[PDB]
RNA sequence: CCGAUAACGAACGAGACUCUGGCAUGCUAACUAGUUACGCGACCCCCGAGCGGUCGGCGUCCCCCAACUUCUUAGAGGGACAAGUGGCGUUCAGCCACCCGAGAUUGAGCAAUAACAGGUCUGUGAUGCCCUUAGAUGUCCGGGGCUGCACGCGCGCUACACUGACUGGCUCAGCGUGUGCCUACCCUACGCCGGCAGGCGCGGGUAACCCGUUGAACCCCAUUCGUGAUGGGGAUCGGGGAUUGCAAUUAUUCCCCAUGAACGAGGAAUUCCCAGUAAGUGCGGGUCAUAAGCUUGCGUUGAUUAAGUCCCUGCCCUUUGUACACACCGCC
């Protein structure tokens, strides 16, 4: 997951943004529920224009 | 203060007090005169327009919630 | 002896209520949605509504025919519409037929004493959150 | 015996006291002797210049 | 002199009409009129015997302000305020039979005529009688 | 000249102290025609001093959920209460309003939130505003106290009380209870 | 004319197996009688043919039992059969109305018929609950305690 | 109370004065039709903000030396 | 934010942004919006007014056979920025008052890093694991109950009255909705019967066209009641009539006639709120075959108090002490 996640930032990178963000929540390793984020670059999270900036999946 | 058992028909005793002495002050109003003559307050406003009739009383208000007279013009 | 074109339509509004004052050439003449000015609905505040012609005498009213109709709002906000209405119409009128001294000297007269009879009430009325039954008021909460 | 009322009025606005601000502290002076100023304290809005009622003679003064 | 009903006061308009409806005896009044109440929200009967008398004279005086208007028109004019009781108060509409046998006894005077689309309005005859009353209203209250 | 309800002008009235004279607004830059106006007085502070006491004593009339809204209602019961206090002393009512104004604002008051002897520990003079407000609060309250339940109605009790308040008879509620305030603060000096 | 009180006034009535209050107007003095309300009273003055404006005690005597009559018989007066009591009767299906301790004990008449037949009602009846399937969770314990 | 500008209003209002200063005077409703197209504002609520700020620094700019 | 400054260069949040309200007699426009004027009428007034007054009566996109957009609608734009004056300020960032202005602080939405063993596996064909799977925890049908009542608490509605109740007249709003893929079920004008809920026949409307000029309540004006648990209150309960559905009993709801109970402003305590605000009065929508004492957006009438504070309750920043770090509901 980690791998997997480092590779996709790059090429989100690379084929050009101001800034992406991955969120990936759940079972990893053990039993207990932990949350990994990847964020790099810039990144609004307020306003109207979020919504025309940011593509959200 | 219990109750107050007021006079819904005048008997002679309170007539001639009303004949004499309601028409005599200027703040005359259903709600004074029936409290001056243990009068009900119904047949204060009607002995009321009943002296309106005989005209020594005038009026200043009539209103629906605030009827308002007076005794004439004298000095 | 029948010159025409001398007409303004002026509009007052006070919450929601809006009054179209038809300002007319003509006899000295009041009426609101075919009703004179003192064969009115409020008795009791007939007092605002005899205030315009009051500060400025019949005299200047005596070209004047007024035509009001008001279509919106309560009772009392149909009364503010309607005198601000007449105050407006009566300085357009003076503005746009005659000197603007003469319009200045009677602006000033209705500004030194209600400036409402001018400038409409920014507040309308303010939205209802769903916090609570008012716009501020809240659902009154409790802890046990 | 019975001290008269009289009447001062306020020269500046110093601030509020009480630990909640429910009563304003200002300086006063006489009208009856411009001289003669004091410092009280008032509950209630008050603005410069207005002049107050005062009951009593001196009461308090402190330095906060 | 032009005197209209609309230069005067409609409350004391009401009653004068009334006094004329009264005096003229053509109304057709039902049988049943001293036991029904005016209104679904209204809880006593009126006071005044002269109620339908009122209540002709009323519709009048609002038909000559608007034409057109049908028997649920004028039940939404004369609805109020029903307190529901204990539940919170509502708006009612009055009883559509007491408006209905109104304006039906309104055409046997022949002041008020069914229109070419619905609902009913006055006749010329109607909108002379209506400002012919409102006249010497407005002298009495000159005078 | 502004013939407030048609009549009873302003002109001859007065403030007896220069001490209420900057807010009461019986004066004729202050006088109005009818206590009704949707002035904002509400929107910044010390707005309502150059507001007519009228209007304000029609604004502080209504209260206890049954009037919270009922302006015309108010403004007809101040009506036909200065009307019945004219019949009553024959004079001026607005002097009279502005006589029972004075004579019931309670020139001092106390309050702590310090460990108080009986109510207040430490006793302190109002403002001239707090005195006018508390004045207008104090003839509002005592009215409907006396009309809560009897036979009387607003307006009398308003005329009463504006009469016990302008020729001071310690027994208007409202002159009683600026009574009792100056023996408190008086006390806890 | 706001006159004074007639000699001949009463300032209570006794009627049916109650008693009113003269001191009070007509039309709500009658009302003092079990099972008369006053829509009733309302209705039945006017077809009786008095003065609502005049009080209870200064009706004369065959006022009164006019009156007593023309609510005792309300079907032969053009009282409408909607706004009696007990229409279309459970026993013997007449449309009567009554207004006395008659219909107290008719009431009761009705409740030990159901109370015989164990209907849901009955019991709920007898046993003091509510009978119209309004929730007894949180209301009804002033009964108790 | 409560109108004190925040670096994004001041870092362009100092910038377009040290570039334009030959086109700029002490009249807000001059300056607000001067910075349109100079500078693409996204906003109109921003734009006579960014002019106000001018006019204040344009008082001080010419009496004494300011920073910019 | 200015300033200093072992920091510099930055980013997020706040802000900036979007929606609404507030001025736009400036523009674009309008028979699914109107306004003025004209011509017919209809009535009043006629002594005589005669451009007298009213008309939400009829016409002027019935295609040549009036103009206009102020009022109505909605787009493009403007307008407000501490812009100007005076005062305070390191005269810096900024603060106060005031003129002119519609407005010199309109309300919302959005809303950082990080976390809670906070709630939902009863939203999902989101789901791991476990359970069951034919006498089933699948699935359908009949019925019951989820409402059940010695008792306690929470959110509310109506009340205690006369600033009222009732009766009659007068009279003004805005959100937003209305006939169906399955899916049956719309909003209602008018006319007649009945007192009523309702019934019948005719229409209009898939909509600024019809309901609907949304003739609302409160309020306003007149009448009666008259301080009496009373004409305040309408709880409980008897009987009768309709509506919904296959089905109303444990009353769906509504109408009418019956009794009028506690309640006379309610402790110890406690909630919310600064202007169109609270509060009174509402209107729609939601759930709906029938349904609002609930909630949600919008209207109407409309205040007293205050432009301060750490006193209680909490929060933010710095310093400080710590034996706490499951973090003072700690530890001991
Ligand atoms: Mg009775
Ligand atoms: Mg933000």
């Amino acid at each position: 997951v980690r791998r997997a996640c480092y590779g996709v930032l790059r090429f989100i990178m690379e084929s050009g943004a101001k800034g992406c963000e991955v969120v990936v929540s759940g079972k990893l390793r053990g039993q207990r529920a932990k949350s990994m984020k990847f964020v790099d670059g810039l990144m609004i999270h307020s306003g109207d224009p979020v919504n025309y900036y940011v593509d959200t999946a | 203060r219990d109750k107050l058992n007021n006079l819904v028909l005048f008997d002679k005793a309170t007539y001639d007090k009303l004949c004499k002495e309601v028409p005599n002050y200027k703040l005359i109003t259903p709600a004074v005169v029936s409290e001056r003559l243990k009068i009900r307050g119904s047949l204060a406003r009607a002995a009321l327009q009943e002296l309106l009739s005989k005209g020594l009383i005038k009026l200043v208000s009539k209103h629906r919630a605030q009827v308002i007279y007076t005794r004439n013009t004298k000095g | 002896s029948k010159g025409p074109l001398q007409s303004v339509q002026v509009f007052g509004r006070k919450k929601t209520a809006t009054a179209v004052a038809h300002c007319k050439r003509g006899n000295g003449l009041i009426k609101v949605n075919g009703r004179p000015l003192e064969m009115i609905e409020p008795r009791t505040l007939q007092y605002k509504l005899l205030e315009p012609v009051l500060l400025l005498g019949k005299e200047r009213f005596a070209g004047v025919d007024i035509r009001v109709r008001v279509k919106g709002g309560g009772h009392v906000a149909q009364i503010y519409a309607i005198r601000q209405s007449i105050s407006k119409a009566l300085v357009a009128y003076y503005q746009k037929y005659v000197d603007e001294a003469s319009k200045k000297e009677i602006k000033d007269i209705l500004i030194q004493y209600d400036r409402t009879l001018l400038v409409a009430d920014p507040r309308r009325c303010e939205s209802k959150k769903f916090g609570g039954p008012g716009a501020r008021a809240r659902y009154q909460k409790s802890y046990r | 015996r019975v001290q008269p009322i009289k009447l001062a009025r306020v020269t500046k606005v110093l601030g509020r006291t009480g630990s909640q601000g429910q009563c304003t502290q200002v300086r006063v002076e006489f009208m009856d002797d411009t001289s003669r100023s004091i410092i009280r304290n008032v509950k209630g809005p008050v603005r410069e210049g207005d002049v107050l009622t005062l009951l009593e003679s001196e009461r308090e003064a402190r330095r906060l | 002199p032009g005197v209209t009903v609309k230069d005067v006061n409609q409350q004391e308009f009401v009653r004068a009409l009334a006094a004329f409806l009264k005096k003229s005896g053509k109304l057709k009044v039902p049988e049943w009129v001293d036991t029904v109440k005016l209104a679904k929200h209204k809880e006593l009967a009126p006071y005044d015997e002269n109620w339908f008398y009122t209540r002709a004279a009323s519709t009048a005086r609002h038909l000559y302000l608007r034409g057109g208007a049908g028997v649920g028109s004028m039940t939404k004019i004369y609805g109020g305020r029903q307190r529901n009781g204990v539940m919170p108060s509502h708006f009612s509409r009055g009883s559509k039979s007491v408006a209905r046998r109104v304006l039906q006894a309104l055409e046997g005077l022949k002041m008020v005529e069914k229109d070419q689309d619905g609902g009913r309005k006055l006749t010329p005859q109607g909108q002379r009688d209506l400002d012919r009353i409102a006249g010497q209203v407005a002298a009495a209250n000159k005078k | 000249d502004i013939k407030l309800f048609g009549k009873w002008s302003t002109d001859d009235v007065q403030i007896n102290d220069i001490s209420l004279q900057d807010y009461i607004a019986v004066k004729e830059k202050y006088a109005k025609y009818l206590p009704h106006s949707a002035g904002r007085y509400a929107a910044k502070r010390f707005r309502k001093a150059q507001c007519p006491i009228v209007e304000r004593l029609t604004n502080s009339m209504m209260m206890h959920g049954r009037n919270n809204g009922k302006k015309l209602m108010t403004v007809r019961i101040v009506k036909h209460a200065f009307e019945i206090i004219h019949l009553l002393t024959g004079e001026n009512p607005l002097q009279v309003l502005v006589n029972a104004i004075i004579n019931s604002g309670p020139r001092e008051d106390s309050t702590r939130i310090g460990r108080a002897g009986t109510v207040r520990r430490q006793a302190v003079d109002v403002s001239p505003l707090r005195r006018v407000n508390q004045a207008i609060w104090l003839l509002c309250t005592g009215a409907r106290e006396a009309a809560f339940r009897n036979i009387k109605t607003i307006a009398e009790c308003l005329a009463d009380e504006l009469i016990n308040a302008a020729k001071g008879s310690s027994n208007s509620y409202a002159i009683k209870k600026k009574d009792e305030l100056e023996r408190v603060a008086k006390s806890n000096r | 004319m706001s006159l004074v009180i007639p000699e001949k006034f009463q300032h209570i009535l006794r009627v049916l197996n109650t008693n009113i209050d003269g001191r009070r107007k007509i039309a709500f003095a009658i009302t003092a009688i079990k099972g008369v309300g006053r829509r009733y009273a309302h209705v039945v003055l006017r077809k009786a043919d008095i003065d609502l404006t005049k009080r209870a005690g200064e009706l004369t005597e065959d006022e009164v039992e006019r009156v007593i009559t023309i609510m005792q018989n309300p079907r032969q007066y053009k009282i409408p059969d909607w706004f009696l009591n007990r229409q279309k009767d459970v026993k013997d299906g007449k449309y009567s109305q009554v207004l006395a301790n008659g219909l107290d004990n008719k009431l009761r008449e009705d409740l030990e018929r159901l109370k015989k037949i164990r209907a849901h009602r009955g019991l709920r009846h007898f046993w003091g609950l509510r009978v119209r399937g309004q929730h007894t969770k949180t209301t009804g314990r002033r009964g108790r305690t | 109370m409560g109108r004190v500008r925040t670096k994004t209003v001041k870092k362009a209002a100092r910038v377009i004065i040290e570039k334009y200063y030959t086109r700029l005077g002490n009249d807000f409703h001059t300056n607000k039709r001067v910075c349109e197209e100079i500078a693409i504002i996204p906003s109109k609520k921003l734009r006579n903000k960014i002019a106000g700020y001018v006019t204040h620094l344009m008082k001080r700019i010419q009496r004494g030396p300011v920073r910019g």
